[PDB]
């Protein structure tokens, strides 16, 4: 025998259901949605002038 | 009867100094040096710390030595196993060993850590010249496509700038060239956009994966030229006197700056200097003895580091009064200790082995984090600016067409 290391067993660490959204923070996704609505409305408004 | 001094890495008082006091139990680099110098030269020594608590100097009127020079010229103690900057005045009154440690005026700066990502950071993966060449390449391609479709066909200038922009931003094109000479332009601009977008994405991935930090300043030869970073000494001592008595170009400039600069860059004490470096940003640099800086960068919180070589070299000795029969018994032993690799081992242990932090453990330690809104907001600003501009030009066209 001998002196041996002992460390905590690494868990499986299953990924989250919506883990694909991690590379961008929550604020970025929600500001994407809000800028989308803003751009759609501005494009509509500018398109229509009579 | 050998003196000493209280500098922390050299002679220190251990925990519960009451229980462990005196020569029997002291801790320090100079303590181990004294032990080894006795092991090589057996003698009776009792560790008598200097009463005055400072190093030698003479008052112009008093004309007396104080500290570990006064304790030696006046027969108060045998020798002084402690850091003495060998110098002309001290030598003229004591007999100095060969330097058991050489050093200089190092440069101390705060450890370079990642800054807050600035606005307009999204265009970092490509150099400025590439961005400008992209803009003018787009404006050149659109003009050439217009000229081609108007030699030999709705590709007017307005309707061709839109096609080129659509092809660059990967969004589908409304129309496509029909002639041969329009299709050549279309094809080569498609290839160009493909390569540029792939290059931008790849280099951005490289930026995000491995981070590479660079020291803002490398050496005093460039610290003089920078002048956007304030660098300061202690109040008065070897460092300030050296800079005022210097005559080299770079050092004379680094003194002319600090002589006339506000606020008070000169620091009251070294603890205040390191506190100021740690508290402030990379705009403050501290010029201290090399050994003290190397020692400081090892203790917690390990927020500082040493950059650049030593500006001027001077060594530390083991003093001994002129008439001593022990005067020549220390030169040879110091040289032998230096040659055996024992003094270096002592310093290595005392400074790195008793180190609060280690370089190898945190060498990579890489962790990646989600892109915060701070990184990107430089494009949200541009988006809303473009929308405001679009509404503005819409109203201008409406008002012009109404009349
Ligand atoms: C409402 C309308 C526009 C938004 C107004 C923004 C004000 C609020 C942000 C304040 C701010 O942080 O200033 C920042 C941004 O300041 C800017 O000037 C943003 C640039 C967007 C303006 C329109 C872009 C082009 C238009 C469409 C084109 C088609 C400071 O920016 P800076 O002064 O340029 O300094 C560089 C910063 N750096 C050091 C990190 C590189
Ligand atoms: O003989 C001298 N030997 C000295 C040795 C040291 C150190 F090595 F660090 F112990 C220092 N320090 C420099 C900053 O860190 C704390 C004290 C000062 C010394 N001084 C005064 P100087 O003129 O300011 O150099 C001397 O005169
Ligand atoms: C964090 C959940 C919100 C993400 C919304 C993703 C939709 C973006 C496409 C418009």
């Amino acid at each position: 025998l001998g002196i041996s290391i002992m460390i905590k067993k690494p868990q499986k660490s299953k990924p989250g259901v919506f883990s694909f959204l991690d590379p961008l923070a929550y604020e970025i996704w929600m500001c994407i949605v809000f800028a989308y609505i803003g751009v759609s409305v501005v494009l509509f408004l500018v398109s229509r002038f009579s | 009867v050998v003196t000493t001094i209280l500098e922390s890495p050299y002679v220190m008082m251990k925990k519960n100094h009451e229980m462990l006091e005196g020569n029997e139990r002291y801790e320090g680099y100079c303590v181990d040096l004294a032990a080894e110098i006795a092991k090589h030269c057996g003698f009776k020594y009792k560790l008598t710390i200097v009463g005055d608590g400072k190093y030698g100097a003479r008052d112009a009127d008093t004309k007396i030595w104080n500290g570990m020079v006064g304790e030696l010229v006046y027969g108060k103690a045998d020798i002084a196993i402690a850091p003495l900057t060998i110098t002309l005045v001290r030598e003229e009154v004591i007999d100095f060993s060969k330097p058991f440690m050489s050093l200089g005026i190092s440069i101390m700066i705060k450890k370079p850590q990642k800054s807050k990502p600035g606005v307009f950071s999204f265009l970092d993966p490509l150099a400025y010249e590439i961005w400008m060449c992209i803009v003018f390449a787009y404006i050149g391609v659109s003009v050439v496509l217009f000229l081609v479709s108007r030699f030999s066909n709705e590709f007017g200038i307005f309707n061709s700038l839109w096609f080129s922009l659509g092809a660059f931003m990967r969004q589908g094109c409304d129309i496509s060239p029909r002639s041969l000479s329009g299709r050549i332009v279309g094809g080569v601009w498609w290839f160009f956009t493909l390569i540029i977008i792939s290059s931008y994405t790849a280099n951005l991935a490289a930026f995000l994966t491995v981070e590479r930090m660079v020291s803002p300043i490398e050496s005093a030869e460039d610290l003089s030229k920078q002048t956007e970073i304030a660098y300061g000494t202690l109040d008065s001592g070897s460092t300030k006197e050296f800079f005022r008595r210097s005559k080299i170009a770079v050092f004379d400039k680094m003194w002319t700056y600090m002589r006339s600069a506000e606020p008070s860059v000169f620091v009251r004490t070294t603890a205040e200097g390191v506190a100021r470096v740690r508290k402030s940003k990379g705009k403050y640099a501290y010029l201290l003895e090399s050994t003290m800086n190397e020692y400081i960068e090892q203790r917690k919180p390990c927020d500082t580091m040493k950059v650049g070589g030593n500006l001027d070299s001077k060594g530390y000795g083991i003093a001994t009064p002129k008439g001593s029969s022990l005067g020549n018994a220390v030169n040879l032993a110091v040289l032998k200790l230096n040659e055996e690799g024992l003094l270096d081992k002592l310093k290595n242990k005392w400074w790195y082995d008793k180190g609060e932090c280690g370089s190898g453990g945190g060498d990579s330690k890489e962790k990646t984090s989600a892109l915060s809104l701070s990184n990107v907001a430089g494009v949200f600003y541009i988006l809303v600016g473009g929308l405001g501009l679009a509404m503005l030009v819409a109203l201008i066209e409406f008002c012009y067409k109404s009349r």
